[PDB]
């Protein structure tokens, strides 16, 4: 007695959320396999979510000026807002994904001449610049920028929010707000720039990504 | 098997009662490289009907933030909800309300908004509940309350009238004496005093007007009134670890739930 | 002489109705202050003590056709996914068929747990088609009809093959959402940015067409059925839900 | 500084007259909150302390005759099975004659148990005949006098030679219901189906005729006692209880 | 419970145990009940186990208080043909006791 | 390589008379179980060929 | 609910129970987040047998915290413009 | 025959708002009487006690 094996009606295939029944099915053909490159092509690691997503993006440019008076906004711009934008590559990811769990770090880069000086404060407040005090900036996660001292200040926080997650289609409120003020005055001479110039770079950490969609 | 049947196949338990405990805790991954076998399936096969779901890749939810678990009966139903209210109007009358567990009896009348929704959810009932009555009005108020079983003689059901019982009828089934000065509440144990198993809601016929009331409370007062003041009560049940519940049922509709 | 005084403190004889052990009882009407054993004789051993008992059964929720007169890509039916979804009705008697999933929930302010949808179809052996079902994480309130059905790709989806030796697909949707909790806003009358009821809709495509014989009908029929796994809810209330008329 | 400060619950100042626990005393008439000791002297150690000491005890509930001028198979008296039975009266003092087992049952709402009927016989030692003790489970109100002689020995039944050394025989009637306690019902004034007081009724056939000599009497009399064995009774009441006028 | 269609028709029933009475539940809610799905692409027999239900703790069948089980069956999809095919289906209820237990002989019916 | 398991077709149920073949079957849905009685309602023993 | 009388008592300490949707709530905010995420429960009380002739009926109330409740993410202190009072 | 008595002291029913062993709650709306854990997911773990 010999057995006549036959093709299997029923199977379950897919890549991890779509999901296939299948009442007739038959088995996978596959030709060759996986072969690596002796003499590669592209010497960079290749792409994911750390190198797209994790990396310093350039969201504003400011200018410093002598006659922005003291406690002066220079910049007033919310985060997350401003990478949501298709000129940049963490949209391919955020385009598609409805919520997010994220960290921020912040750069903030200013170059004066030693012939100038003033000082500006760069805080990082969450959700809304309130009621609170403009003299008790230092409370926050903050950075001072001295003309004399140094040129570059970076911020590294966490998720602050009330809720479990960011939805970028339709949000509640701004998770961070980032505020420039003036600290004190920026003073020159006869002939020396009246000026100075500003970027604020940003870029999230430990992003998390759930719930893909259709609908944009 | 006693019964003298015989089968091929094999016979499984079907809707087991409390398979999950409602709270985020842990008892890696949910569901991972292994492809999903559970997505396809026969929901006409009970035994295949058992199988855990899943379809796309996840994780643990983690640890939930607060100690108690709502989604329990006895601490859910441990909340006192509404039951009736009602008005006095003269001098040494009597009130008399059943606690029916009918669907048929529509409120003022009958169970209001969440205990008409929660005793029908399920076939049986058994055990004690626990009665907490509110005073509402006047002052130097006399009045008295007492329990009767099911089977018993007793003044008319919602009905404010004079008393036809005895102080002796009344002082032997168990009673409280209260003052509407002092107290102001009055909270209460209730017996589980019946001749029958259990005590249910979804009934009709004859059977709706024996099998649904399991108690009886009526309340009695005196020294009412000086010249214009209102006087009224309001009741509330709550639920206690004596009592039992079976037979999960399928629960009202949406023209079904009504409230006072 | 006795030295036994203690002080009034505030909160002098108030009645606390939010919980069992301010709502539990001082006195008894029981003779003996008794007790009462466990008899689970006449109720066949079935107990209930927690309400996942209800809101794992997977109940009949909508009721769609799958004619064979429409176009692939067009949009069938779209679900708003959250557990105080129903649209059933039946006439006599007039009644609005609430579900197991949205008669628990109802009761609550705040839900969260992963939704399982059972998609059961009715056809022959002899009809041959498959449908899409997409999901597309949100909220109760997006332009969703916009969509065509190479769009529908990016979003995590799930095809069906109708005829064969199964009937059902089981569809478990993922918690996606910024908040924690969800909140049951059915109880306000206005609507407002930041709370919702949903984490998305659910939309039904048309992949491939019906093809049939002339000797059977040309249109197959689906039950949607409707419960819950990891499911939590907390804060009740007390609120009578709606038909969805979509 | 103390710190002692308790929240005032509700049910504030409630009597609760329903069980001991919150019926017992808050304080004492007596000096010194004296107790006092046992003396079972003067009643020569009979004590009690539960109801068993009257349900017990084998009271006379009925009284009839079987005459010699009767046709096999009549039926000479029906009687229902309840605790709640009793027909006999007195004339001088004008008295309603209670039993043991119905001074007890009146004061609860359900009674559950097996009812030992005994029946005493007074013949001579001549008279000769049988009597036929048939038990009809069902309820207080059956159609029960269409039934046959030949008709009465399909129900659990049992038979008595009368003239003998023995006179008495007991008649344990076994707990037949469909639910698991039976109602009180005598303190309500309209019937109603479904809520009963007894198990059945419980007939007495002429199964042979009464042979005896022209030198005795012409009939024997019966006594009926009441008695109870395994009973319980719970939630109790008060009601005065009326002679069965059959 | 039996069903016999043939293959060119589509539709299905649930068949459902409902103690006591088919009260103002749910007719969507009808799988909490212990049920059985008739599809006439899959199957064509269900059946259904259940113990004793009741408020009492017997059943009296001379007269009683309210039935013990009631069974339904809705039409769940609907019976659909095309031309020329049987425009019906027979269905056929089998019931049986179970761990009978029988008291108080009477000789009264 | 996951196997998914479908309903058996072939069954034989019935009570110790009565044989039912089924082509298209499916499994027993059982609630519950037998529950005895604490406090019985009935004391005699109950109905079989001897007492009947 | 609570159940209480003006005569006996003339106090009730209540807890406040934490049942929320959201994680935690917040006051520094503005839009719709505002009339959103800053409240987190509501009182209401309802009085009846009130009155006869002339006399007056006045509630007052007060919040103290608790060991269960917790506090996250320091912030910049209001101003002193925006310390108010009644 | 219970012997359970106490003596009315001063200040009945006074209320004490100056510390929490006088201000604490006696009863409460939750259900079960319950309680609440800890949970510093979406905190940071910048948790201030001081």
């Amino acid at each position: 007695e010999q057995m006549i094996q036959s093709v299997d009606r029923t199977a379950v295939t897919g890549a991890s959320y779509f999901t296939s029944v299948d009442q007739s099915s038959v088995h996978t053909a596959e030709v060759g396999s996986h072969q690596i490159e002796p003499l590669k092509t592209s010497v960079d690691k290749p792409g994911s979510k750390k190198t797209q997503g994790e990396k310093f993006f350039l969201i504003h440019s400011a200018r410093w000026l002598t006659t922005h008076a003291l406690f002066h906004e220079v910049a007033k711009l919310d985060v997350v807002k401003l990478l949501y934008n298709e000129q940049f590559a963490v949209q391919g990811l955020l385009r598609y994904h409805t919520y997010a769990r994220f960290g921020i770090e912040i750069q903030v880069q200013i170059n004066p001449t030693p012939f100038q000086q003033g000082g500006l404060i760069c805080a990082m407040v969450p959700g809304d610049q309130s009621y609170g005090s403009i003299a008790s900036l230092t409370v926050y996660p903050h950075g001072l920028l001295n003309c004399n001292i140094n040129n570059v200040v970076r911020i590294k926080v966490p998720f602050i929010y009330t809720r479990g997650a960011y939805h970028f289609k339709d949000p509640q409120y701004p998770v961070w707000e980032l505020t420039i003020r003036v600290w004190s005055e920026l003073n020159i001479g006869t002939g020396t720039s009246a000026y100075t110039s500003l970027n604020v770079l940003a870029r999230f950490t430990d992003l998390e990504l759930h719930g893909l969609t259709p609908l944009s | 098997d006693d019964s003298g049947g015989f089968s091929t196949t094999v016979s499984t338990e079907q809707n087991v009662p409390d398979p999950q405990v409602g709270i985020t805790t842990m008892r890696m991954d949910v569901s991972g490289v292994q492809a999903p076998v559970g997505a396809i399936t026969t929901i006409e096969d009970p035994v295949l009907a058992k199988k855990v779901p899943e379809t796309f890749p996840e994780l643990k939810p983690g640890e939930s933030r607060h100690t108690s678990d709502h989604m329990s009966i006895y601490k859910f139903m441990g909340r006192s909800h509404f039951l009736c209210t009602f008005t006095f109007n003269s001098n040494n009358k009597e009130y008399t309300f059943p606690i029916t567990l009918s669907s048929t009896s529509n409120p003022p009348h009958g169970l209001p908004s969440t205990l008409r929704w929660f005793f029908n959810l399920f076939q049986l009932y058994r055990g004690p509940l626990d009665l907490t009555i509110i005073i509402t009005g006047a002052t130097d108020v006399d009045g008295m309350a007492w329990f009767t079983p099911v089977g018993l003689a007793v003044d008319t059901p919602w009905v404010e009238k004079e008393s036809a019982l005895q102080i002796d009828y009344k002082t032997a089934l168990g009673a409280v004496r209260f003052n509407t000065r002092r107290t102001g509440n009055i909270q209460i144990r209730l017996p589980w005093y019946s001749y029958l198993y259990a005590v249910s809601g979804a009934l009709d016929g004859l059977g709706d007007k024996t099998d649904s009331t399991f108690g009886l409370v009526s309340i009695q007062i005196a020294n009412y009134n000086h010249s214009d003041e209102y006087l009224s009560f309001s009741c509330y049940l709550s639920v206690t670890e004596q009592s039992e519940f079976y037979f999960p049922r399928a629960p009202l509709n949406s023209n079904a739930m009504l409230s006072t | 002489m006795m030295r036994n005084e203690t002080r009034v403190s505030t909160t002098e004889n108030v009645v606390n109705l939010s919980n069992y052990e301010d709502a539990r009882a001082k006195m008894s009407f029981a003779l003996d202050q008794e007790d009462w054993k466990s008899d689970p004789s006449q109720g066949g051993g079935i107990k209930i003590t927690h309400f996942t008992t209800w809101t794992s059964i997977p109940t009949l929720a909508a009721q769609f056709p799958f004619n064979a007169s429409d176009s692939v890509g067009q949009q069938i039916k779209v679900i708003p996914v959250d557990p105080y979804f129903f649209q059933m009705t039946n006439t006599n008697p007039d009644q609005k068929c609430i579900t197991a999933l949205a008669s628990i929930c109802q009761m609550f302010c705040f839900w969260r747990g992963d939704l399982v949808f059972d998609f059961q179809v009715f056809p022959t052996k002899y009809h041959s088609g498959r449908l899409l079902f997409c999901f597309v994480p949100g909220n109760e309130l997006i332009d969703v009809t916009g969509i065509t059905l190479k769009q529908a790709t990016t979003a995590p989806c799930a095809v069906m093959d109708i005829a064969g030796v199964q009937s059902t697909l089981r569809f478990r949707v993922p918690w996606i959402s910024d908040t924690p909790y969800r909140v049951n806003r059915y109880t306000k009358e206005a609507h407002q940015k930041g709370e919702y009821t949903a984490i998305g809709k659910l939309i039904v495509y048309c992949y491939n067409r019906l093809t049939s014989p002339s000797n059977v009908a040309h249109h197959v029929r689906v039950n949607v059925y409707l419960s819950a796994i990891n499911l939590e809810c907390f804060a009740p209330l007390y609120h009578a839900m709606d038909v969805t008329t979509q």
